[PDB]
RNA sequence: AGGAGUGGAGCCUGCGGCUUAAUUUGACUCAACACGGGAAACCUCACCCGGCCCGGACACGGACAGGAUUGACAGAUUGAUA
RNA sequence: AGCGUGUGCCUACCCUACGCCGGCAGGCGCGGGUAACCCGUUGAACCCCAUUCGUGAUGGGGAUCGGGGAUUGCAAUUAUUCCCCAUGAACGAGGAAUUCCCAGUAAGUGCGGGUCAUAAGCUUGCGUUGAUUAAGUCCCUGCCCUUUGUACACACCGCCCGU
């Protein structure tokens, strides 16, 4: 129904390209299982995702100070 | 700033030096019972390098100039 | 390491013409545009500078990332003797001092 | 002579490309109006360049 | 049932096209540096790869290498050669599948040695 | 007498340490704490890891013209031109 | 509107007007500007609305977690660059302790340089709205002066007594 392949969040990615956005966490589970893969492969970005350290460019000087372990 | 205790590795490393040459004898053999000249000069088609440049002795190799010409007998 | 004799002769003649040569210690530039076309790298400038410093035939002055040599009479004499140049070679222009 | 080891990473986009035109200082360089000066040297030769403290 | 997948494209289909097509038609990113062009004369690196594979045991993964440069992706016939983990000077033997080779950073382990940390205070204030 | 920041939420420079290859080079206040114009991708940090050198002028003094090779191509490099 | 920057020989390393490519970062061309010659009449912040938010935890909001992006220039890795697509931490004026504020001042925002290969929460200037508040005082914090005491003069971080 004429919605382009630029305005949506399942465009082709690792493994196989994702298609169809379904209700609720039908693909949010799909986009968290790739995060699970990233943690299971022992990658620097992946292990930093596992440890709770944001990676997209987030500095850390005051995060993780309230309610930390 | 000072010595960082680096004197035990490479115990006074020597500057690169392969061989020390006085005279060339085995490369000069013009004895054909006549005394005529015998040479093995081989050169690549160019102007910078000619027959004057010397050659590295090998069982099959022709080291000529800087162009890295490879011409082997397979 | 093998500092050329031909490059040395060219450098000596260039210095003798006017009394100064384009000297820099920067290595990011291999050859100065004036120093190019004659195989003159940074190390050549360094070696000439230090050899003339120990020799003392020219006095060195450093200012604003640049060097300047004071070509002396002893410098001219030694340059002639070691370059074996004719005796009537001397920078002696008089116009517009 | 050191040309086969240096020039291994071209230097034309960082603070190493720009240096003080007096003391080879790469800290606190002024690039306005092509000055290529550092603060200490600029204030050292401020009256000679033409700038005068009047405002 | 199914077959190996790599960013949507299939294994034999990886091996299908050329290297240049593999890089121009790959997923987003990792092509720009060689889109502009990585300089030629890469033959010595390929010969080092050949020597390492020859020294590698048969029916086994290629041994550790001491490379510091970020890798690339080519036909799957050889992609999978083990590249060690730079700790400070070593290259750890970690099973890195060809899906993670050529990606960001060659250190597939820790980068730093954490310091021993006490309670908040004493060691946190002067 | 009023207009705002915090022991009120995420981000920016400096200390008690980097047992990894690693800050040590300023301040117990105004008059240190978005300051060294300090927004180091590498280049500026030599700091930290085989970090090409003789490229440590000394003609010191001497054998010798070979006094010597700062080059690239291979088990002469598991780090393209180390 | 305001300050004002901009075609560079250590280097394509500028501001870019106009049309083409796409919702998009970006590429193409002709170029205008070495500048009161072009950007630029520098068309943002704002004031409007005879249609749509309504006291949430959210269209008052950000790692809106992860994937689509890329610069005629060494590779954006806890990636300081980046245009697209919901969720969420948190906050109901911030109990102590208090910065700084005399009229185009405080506050309300945007722009331009230094930053800069792209890079502003910083900083340095700039206009852009206009205030109930003050014509006072030593209460606090200081600082200065006068008188005064001193056994201090290395000058109270002084000197010095006794066990």
């Amino acid at each position: 129904y004429k919605i382009p392949d630029w305005f949506l969040n399942r465009q082709k990615d690792v493994k196989d390209g994702k298609y169809s956005q379904v209700l609720a966490n039908g693909l949010d589970n799909k986009l968290r299982e790739d995060l699970e893969r990233l943690k299971k492969i022992r990658a620097h970005r992946g292990l930093r995702h596992f440890w709770g350290l944001r990676v997209r460019g987030q500095h850390t000087k005051t995060t993780g100070r309230r309610g930390r372990t | 700033k000072k010595r960082k205790k680096k004197s035990y590795t490479t115990p006074k490393k020597n500057k690169h030096k392969r061989k020390k040459v006085k005279l060339a004898v085995l490369k000069y053999y013009k004895v054909d019972e006549n005394g005529k000249i015998s040479r093995l000069r081989r050169e690549c088609p160019s102007d910078e390098c000619g027959a004057g440049v010397f050659m590295a002795s090998h069982f099959d190799r022709h080291y000529c100039g800087k162009c890295c010409l490879t011409y082997c007998f397979n | 390491m093998l500092m050329p004799k031909k490059n040395r002769i060219a450098i000596y003649e260039l210095l003798f013409k006017e009394g100064v040569m384009v000297a820099k210690k920067d290595v990011h530039m291999p050859k100065h545009p004036e120093l190019a076309d004659k195989n003159v790298p940074n190390l050549h400038v360094m070696k000439a500078m230090q050899s003339l410093k120990s020799r003392g035939y020219v006095k060195e002055q450093f200012a604003w990332r640049h060097f300047y040599w004071y070509l002396t009479n002893e410098g001219i004499q030694y340059l002639r003797d070691y370059l074996h140049l004719p005796p009537e070679i001397v920078p002696a222009t008089l116009r517009r001092s | 002579g050191h040309q086969q080891l240096y020039w291994s990473h071209p230097r034309k986009f960082g603070q190493g490309s720009r240096s003080c035109r007096v003391c080879s200082n790469r800290h606190g360089l002024i690039r306005k109006y092509g000055l290529n000066m550092c603060r200490q040297c600029f204030r050292q030769y401020a009256k000679d360049i033409g700038f005068i403290k009047l405002d | 049932f199914r077959k190996f997948t790599y960013r949507g494209v299939d294994l034999d289909q990886l091996l299908d096209m050329s290297y240049e097509q593999l890089m121009q038609l790959y997923s987003a990113r990792q092509r720009r540096r060689l889109n502009r062009g990585l300089r030629r004369k890469q033959h010595s690196l390929l010969k080092r790869l050949r020597k390492a594979k020859k020294e590698a045991p048969p029916m086994e993964k290629p041994e550790v290498v001491k490379t510091h440069l970020r890798d690339m992706i080519i036909l799957p016939e050889m992609v999978g050669s083990m590249v060690g983990v730079y700790n400070g000077k070593t290259f750890n033997q970690v099973e890195i599948k060809p899906e993670m080779i050529g990606h960001y950073l060659g250190e597939f382990s820790i980068t730093y040695k954490p310091v021993k940390h006490g309670r908040p205070g004493i060691g946190a204030t002067h």
